[PDB]
RNA sequence: AGCCAGGAUGUUGGCUUAGAAGCAGCCAUCAUUUAAAGAAAGCGUAAUAGCUCACUGGUCGAGUCGGCCUGCGCGGAAGAU
C-alpha cells in the first residue's frame, strides 16, 4: 500500500475503490502496485 | 492420437552430423540424448537435400525413442541458390541489395507441396513471394 | 612478391601465436565445453555468467587463427592456378580474402592495444634527465629526439609544451604532447628509465659512462573538475553563533554547518550576519573540502599505484642502448639492433610489438 | 535555457495578466497545447517542458515553441530591507492570457502528443488543454 | 460484461547479440489455411519452452462505450491550553 494523491490505474489488474471517503488502488496481480491517497 | 507432451524445435544444417556447437544442452535435455542426432538426424538427410537448416519434429517419450517426420526444406534457405544474394534485412527496402523473378519464386514455391497446407499452387508462390518481400528482395515483375 | 608477403604474414601470425597459448586456451576452451553443454549449468549463474562470455571471447581467437593457417594456403592455391593458365580474374581474388587476413591480424594486435581503460586517448611524455649532469643531459636530448622521429614516422601531432634545457648542452626536462589515433597505445610500453652507455665528449679524458634518463609516459584524463553535490547528499543545521550581541546574536540560528552524509566531513560558518550568506558560503566551502577529500584520495590511489611500480625496482630499466658497441638490448626484447643511426631515426617498431608482449 | 540576445533594457515592472490572448489558434503543426489557466512560465520551466516533450517523442517528428520569456523578473537578495532600488535580474517569464497555444506537434499518433503534453503540463505551473489543427 | 476452445502456419520473417525463436536490439510489419490468429499487445525462459491479450464460433439477453459540458461532492487536507 502506497501513499499518494494521484492514485493512477499503473496496469490492467489495478482497481480503484473508494472506501467510505479515501481512495484505494488495489492490484490482483501485484502486491507493489496497491496504493492509497493519504 | 496422443497429447503434446514435451518438443524444443531447435536444428540446424542437414548436412552437418549430431548438432552440438549451435543448439548444445537444448536436444538432450527431457529425455532424448545429445548421441541420438546423429544416426537418425543424418538417415533423412540424405533422401531429399543436404547442407540445409530443415526443422524437424522432436515429440519426446518416456520409451527414449522419438517419432520423426521431416518437412520440405524453409522457403528461407531455398530463396538463396535461385536469388543469387546472402545478406538480408537490416537495410532491405531502404537500399535493393538483390532481384527476384516471379517465375523463379514460382519454382521455388512447387517444391513444398507437402510442407504447407493449401489447396492451390497459386496461393503457395504468393505465400512465397511474400516471405521473400518480408526478407528483403522485392519482387519483379 | 604478393607470395612472399603471404609467407611474412603467416611469420607474424605464428610469432604472435605463442605468447597468446594456442596450446593453454585451447585446453581451456575444452573444459567450458565438458560443462555449460550438460543442461545442468544454470544452478551457479555466478560463475556461469563470468565463463559464459570468456569462452566466446577465447573462440574468436583460437579458431579464427586457425581459419588464418586454413586460410592463407587456399589462397595461395588459387593465385597458382591463374598464374599458370594465364587467368586474371583469380589473381584478383586471391589476393582480396589475402586482404581480409591482415584486418583479422590488425584486430589481433588491436586486441593487444585494446586492454586497458586508456588507449586512444591524447598522449603526454615526461623525459626526466638523470644524474648524470651533463651526460644525462645529452641522453635526454636524444631521447627526445628519437621520440619525435617515431611521431613523425608514425603520424601524429607533436607538440613540445615544457622543455627545460640543459645548463651545459642537451635536456633537463621535457613534456612532450602526442596527439592522435591510439596515440597511447604505442606509447604506453615505452614508459621507462633508459640506459645509455657512451664514450662521453663532455669528459676531458673521455671516459665511458652509464647514463640514465626517464621517459614516464602518460595518457591525457579528462577533466572532471567537481561533481554537482544533490541537496539529498547534504545535510544542512542551524544553531546559534558563539559570543556577544545582547538580544540579537543569542536569538539568531545564524550559525550553520552542513555536512555530507555519506562522507561524515563537517563544514561549519559563524562569520557572517546573516543565515543565508553562511550557508552559501559553508557550502562553497563545503564543495572545496569536498574537492580536497576527491583530490586526496585520487592522489593517495595514485601514490599506492606507484609504490607497486617502485617495488618493481631495477625493471625500470628497460633498454640497454649500448652505443659503445652499437647493440641495443631490451629487457622484454631479447634482440639486438645493430644499426643504432636507425634506432636513434626513430625506428622502434622492433621494441614496441616485443614489450607490450 | 532560453533567454533573450540583445536587451533594450534590463529591469521592467510587474505588469498584469489582465486580457485575453493572441497566440490562440494551431497554426504551424498538427497538434498543440492550449492553456486554460492565466499565468507566467519561467525559462528554466519551458526548458524542463522541452526536455520532457522531446524525451516523450524519443526523437520524432517536429515540435514548434510559439512562446518566449520577454520579461524578466526582479528579485532581491535573501534577507534585505524593503529599500534600495530594484533587485537583480534572476530569471525570464512570458506572461500567459487565457488561450495561448504554448507548443505544437506533428509526425506523431495524437494519443502520443497528448501524453507528451501531459508530460509538458506536469512541468509547468498552470492548467492546460489538448487541440488540434483547425481548418479555417 | 462474464465463460467455453482456437489464438497458428510459410516461420526459426529476416538482420542480429554475452544469451533474443513476439520480447539485450534493429527493420521489413507480406502472404497461407481461414470463423479468426499482430511476424504478437502485457507477464514470463539462460534464448527456447510456457501464462495471457488484440481477434475469432457458441452461450447469456438489452442496453453499453469514451469524449466535453458544467452543477455540486470526496480525497489531496497534519499543531501545538
Ligand atoms: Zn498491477
Amino acid at each position: 500500500m502506497k501513499v499518494r494523491a494521484s492514485v493512477k490505474k499503473l496496469c490492467r489488474n489495478c482497481k480503484i475503490v473508494k472506501r467510505d471517503g479515501v481512495i484505494r488502488v488495489i492490484c490482483s496481480a501485484e502486491p507493489k502496485h496497491k496504493q492509497r491517497q493519504g | 492420437a496422443k497429447k503434446v507432451q514435451a518438443y524444443v524445435k531447435l536444428q540446424v544444417a542437414a548436412g552437418m552430423a549430431n548438432p552440438s556447437p549451435p543448439v548444445g544442452p537444448a536436444l538432450g535435455q527431457q529425455g532424448v540424448n545429445i548421441m541420438e542426432f546423429c544416426k537418425a538426424f543424418n538417415a533423412k538427410t540424405d533422401s531429399i537435400e543436404k547442407g540445409l537448416p530443415i526443422p524437424v519434429v522432436i515429440t519426446v517419450y518416456a520409451d527414449r525413442s522419438f517419432t520423426f517426420v521431416t518437412k520440405t526444406p524453409p522457403a528461407a534457405v531455398l530463396l538463396k541458390k535461385a536469388a543469387g544474394i546472402k545478406s538480408g534485412s537490416g537495410k532491405p527496402n531502404k537500399d535493393k541489395v538483390g532481384k527476384i523473378s516471379r517465375a523463379q519464386l514460382q519454382e521455388i514455391a512447387q517444391t513444398k507441396a507437402a510442407d504447407m497446407t493449401g489447396a492451390d499452387i497459386e496461393a503457395m508462390t504468393r505465400s512465397i513471394e511474400g516471405t521473400a518481400r518480408s526478407m528483403g528482395l522485392v519482387v519483379e515483375d | 612478391p604478393v607470395n612472399n608477403r603471404i609467407q611474412d604474414l603467416t611469420e607474424r601470425s605464428d610469432v604472435l601465436r605463442g605468447y597468446l597459448d594456442y596450446d593453454a586456451k585451447k585446453e581451456r576452451l575444452e573444459e567450458v565445453n565438458a560443462e555449460l553443454e550438460q543442461p545442468d549449468v544454470w544452478n551457479e549463474p555466478e560463475r556461469a555468467q563470468a565463463l559464459g562470455k570468456e569462452r566466446s571471447s577465447l573462440e574468436a581467437v583460437v579458431d579464427t587463427l586457425d581459419q588464418m593457417k586454413q586460410g592463407l594456403e587456399d589462397v595461395s592455391g588459387l593465385l597458382e592456378l591463374a598464374v599458370e593458365a594465364d587467368d586474371e580474374e583469380t589473381f584478383n581474388e586471391a589476393v582480396a580474402e589475402l586482404d581480409a587476413l591482415e584486418e583479422k591480424l590488425a584486430q589481433l594486435e588491436f586486441r593487444r592495444m585494446f586492454s586497458g581503460e586508456y588507449d586512444s586517448a591524447d598522449c603526454y611524455l615526461d623525459i626526466q634527465a638523470g644524474s648524470g649532469g651533463t651526460e644525462a643531459q645529452d641522453w635526454a636530448s636524444m631521447l627526445e629526439r628519437m621520440y619525435l622521429r617515431w611521431a613523425e614516422s608514425r603520424g601524429f601531432k607533436t607538440e613540445i609544451i615544457e622543455e627545460s634545457e640543459g645548463e651545459v648542452a642537451g635536456i633537463k626536462s621535457v613534456t612532450i604532447k602526442i596527439s592522435g589515433d591510439y596515440a597511447y597505445g604505442w606509447l604506453r610500453t615505452e614508459t621507462g628509465v633508459h640506459r645509455l652507455v657512451r664514450k662521453s665528449p663532455f669528459d676531458s679524458g673521455g671516459r665511458r659512462h652509464t647514463s640514465f634518463s626517464s621517459a614516464f609516459v602518460y595518457p591525457e584524463v579528462d577533466d572532471d573538475i567537481d561533481i554537482e553535490i544533490n541537496p539529498a547528499d547534504l545535510r544542512i543545521d542551524v544553531y546559534r553563533t558563539s559570543g556577544a550581541g545582547g538580544q540579537h546574536v543569542n536569538r539568531t540560528e545564524s550559525a550553520v554547518r552542513i555536512t555530507h552524509i555519506p562522507t561524515g566531513i563537517v563544514t561549519q560558518c559563524q562569520n557572517d550576519r546573516s543565515q543565508h550568506k553562511n550557508k552559501d558560503q559553508a557550502m562553497k566551502q563545503m564543495k572545496a573540502k569536498l574537492y580536497e577529500l576527491e583530490m586526496q584520495k585520487k592522489n593517495a590511489e595514485k601514490q599506492a599505484m606507484e609504490d607497486n611500480k617502485s617495488d618493481i625496482g631495477w625493471g625500470s630499466q628497460i633498454r640497454s642502448y649500448v652505443l659503445d658497441d652499437s647493440r641495443i638490448k631490451d629487457l622484454r626484447t631479447g634482440v639486438e639492433t645493430r644499426n643504432t643511426q636507425a634506432v636513434l631515426d626513430g625506428s622502434l617498431d622492433q621494441f614496441i610489438e616485443a614489450s607490450l608482449k | 535555457m532560453l533567454q533573450p540576445k540583445r536587451t533594450k533594457f534590463r529591469k521592467m515592472h510587474k505588469g498584469r495578466n489582465r486580457g485575453l490572448a493572441q497566440g490562440t489558434d494551431v497554426s504551424f503543426g498538427s497538434f498543440g497545447l492550449k492553456a486554460v489557466g492565466r499565468g507566467r512560465l519561467t525559462a528554466r520551466q519551458i526548458e524542463a517542458a522541452r526536455r520532457a516533450m522531446t524525451r516523450a517523442v524519443k526523437r520524432q517528428g517536429k515540435i514548434w515553441i510559439r512562446v518566449f520569456p520577454d520579461k524578466p523578473i526582479t528579485e532581491k537578495p535573501l534577507a534585505v530591507r524593503m529599500g534600495k532600488g530594484k533587485g537583480n535580474v534572476e530569471y525570464w517569464v512570458a506572461l500567459i492570457q487565457p488561450g495561448k497555444v504554448l507548443y505544437e506537434m506533428d509526425g506523431v499518433p495524437e494519443e502520443l502528443a497528448r501524453e507528451a503534453f501531459k508530460l509538458a503540463a506536469a512541468k509547468l505551473p498552470i492548467k492546460t488543454t489538448f487541440v488540434t489543427k483547425t481548418v479555417m
